């Protein structure tokens, strides 16, 4: 607050300008680059109310209900486990918003594939977009069908293991 | 207001349907890319003393 | 990487201090819902297809392209056999066309 020091200040020009300019780059770049990362789809996608994924559990990773952040599992251990002129603006996207694309992501993908990343989201059964990915890396589709309960009973095993594993990793 | 994400679009899944597209768009996009400033020179000498 | 879409191909253009690419890329539309089966059982074996999907538009079965709907019989020359049908989780019955069946009829 001192005038004096301010009307010395003025000498040296248009330095606090370029501070300032310079911080307000940062800032909108941060929620640039946010846009970027999580909105990439202007659908909001959404899981069906049963779901019948062909043995596929997805519980750890959808939304819970009874949480009123609208968050994950995985989402919640993740929010718990991370803990004079100066002013730190909020970001543009908020917390729930940001679950809520990745909520949107997750239906998109789950329900169908990878359609939706390239035009209009179209349907296809778990099962057989998991037989598709088989394929893209050389896998016959009649393996998934066959062991389909054994590979659905390896990925919850595995879901479970991550949540276990970042439980458990300071 | 409240800015909003994106309109609500609820995928009808079930587990024996499936959807096949019918017809196609040749849709053309943009992309901008900076390569390139302008290259300055500042002579130190000259611009701290003439 | 190049555009919105399934990419088929880009086109440079100069920019002052810049570059612009014309990403020409294939969009689906149009799409439509029909009945699909992981497999198609015949004669107590069961049938997979070679590089498409099993789609149904309520009484007949076809094979198609995953990208492009084009309806095709189901043969032995676009299916593969692979087990019988009592592993396979929601394998349908459907009759399986042989190409050589009327070569040796006639
Ligand atoms: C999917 O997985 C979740 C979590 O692994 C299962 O939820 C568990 O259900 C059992 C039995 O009802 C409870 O004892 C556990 O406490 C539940 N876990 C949690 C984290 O709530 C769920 O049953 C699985 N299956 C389906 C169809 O959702
Ligand atoms: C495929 O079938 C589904 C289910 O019959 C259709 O989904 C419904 O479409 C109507 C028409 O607008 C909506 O009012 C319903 O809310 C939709 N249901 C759900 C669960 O989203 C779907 O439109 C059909 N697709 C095509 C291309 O005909
Ligand atoms: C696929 O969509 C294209 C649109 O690009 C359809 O082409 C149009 O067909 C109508 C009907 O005669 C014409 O009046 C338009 O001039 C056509 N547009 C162009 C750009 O040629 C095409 O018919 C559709 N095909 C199917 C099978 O649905
Ligand atoms: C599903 O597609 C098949 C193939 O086009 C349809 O079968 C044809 O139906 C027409 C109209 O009744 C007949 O004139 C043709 O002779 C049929 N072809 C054969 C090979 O039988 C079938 O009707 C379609 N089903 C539905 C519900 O649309
Ligand atoms: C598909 O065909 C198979 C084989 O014809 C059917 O399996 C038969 O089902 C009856 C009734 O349950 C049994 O009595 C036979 O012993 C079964 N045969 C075999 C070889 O398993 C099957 O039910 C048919 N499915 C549909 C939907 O028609
Ligand atoms: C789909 O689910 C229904 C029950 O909702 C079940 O009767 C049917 O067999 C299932 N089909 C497949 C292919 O999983």
């Amino acid at each position: 607050d001192s005038t004096e020091c301010s009307n010395l200040l003025l000498q040296y020009g248009s330095f606090c300008t370029q501070l300032n300019r310079a911080l307000t780059g940062i800032a909108v770049e941060q929620d640039k680059n946010t846009q970027e990362v999580f909105a990439q789809v202007k659908q909001i996608y959404k899981t069906p109310p049963i779901k019948d994924f062909g043995g596929f559990n997805f519980s750890q990773i959808l939304p819970d209900p009874s949480k009123p952040s609208k968050r994950s599992p995985i989402e919640d251990l993740l929010f718990n486990k991370v803990t004079n002129g100066l002013t730190v603006l909020p970001p543009l996207l908020t917390d729930e918003m940001i679950a809520q694309y990745t909520s949107a992501l997750l239906a998109g993908t789950i329900t169908s594939g990878w359609t939706f990343g390239a035009g209009p989201a179209l349907q296809i059964p778990f099962p057989m977009q998991m037989a598709y990915r088989f394929n893209g890396i050389g896998v016959t589709q009649n393996v998934l069908y066959e062991n389909q309960k054994l590979i659905a009973n390896q990925f919850n095993s595995a879901i479970g293991k991550i949540q276990d594993s970042l439980s458990s990793t300071p | 207001y409240t800015m909003s994400l994106g309109a609500e679009n609820s995928v009808a899944y079930s587990n024996n349907s499936i959807a096949i597209p019918t017809n196609f768009t040749i849709s053309v996009t943009t992309e901008i890319l900076p390569v390139s400033m302008t290259k300055t020179s500042v002579d130190c000498t000259m611009y701290i003393c003439g | 990487f190049c555009g919105k879409g399934y990419h088929l191909m880009s086109f440079p253009q100069s920019a002052p201090h810049g570059v612009v690419f014309l990403h020409v890329t294939y969009v689906p539309a149009q799409e439509k819902n029909f009945t699909t089966a992981p497999a198609i059982c015949h004669d107590g074996k069961a049938h997979f297809p070679r590089e498409g999907v099993f789609v149904s538009n309520g009484t007949h079965w076809f094979v198609t392209q995953r990208n492009f709907y084009e309806p095709q019989i189901i043969t032995t020359d676009n299916t593969f056999v692979s087990g019988n049908c009592d592993v396979v989780i929601g394998i349908v019955n459907n009759t399986v066309y042989d190409p050589l069946q009327p070569e040796l009829d006639s």
